[PDB]
């Protein structure tokens, strides 16, 4: 459904504790899939296969996805 | 140090 990716810069160290969330240090630039829910983005590292969720509150959204 | 971490979506 999603026509346009967004994109956001972690503000908070975020350790995942599961398969679906994706680990992410403050500073790394993350490419927005979809919101997922009222807390949560999917979102992937730019040139690779990091993908998972991550909480909203954990990012500076630059672009929400479209 | 962090906000708390929601709850996972469904």
């Amino acid at each position: 459904m999603v026509l346009e990716y967004g994109e956001a810069i972690a503000k908070f160290n975020f350790n995942g504790d599961t398969q679906v969330e994706m680990s992410f240090r403050k500073g790394e630039r993350i490419t927005l899939l979809r919101q997922v829910d009222e807390n949560w983005y999917e979102g992937r590292i730019p040139g690779t296969s990091r993908q998972g969720i991550f909480p909203i509150t954990y990012v500076d959204v630059i672009k929400r996805p479209l | 140090l962090a906000p708390p971490k929601p709850p996972l979506p469904e």
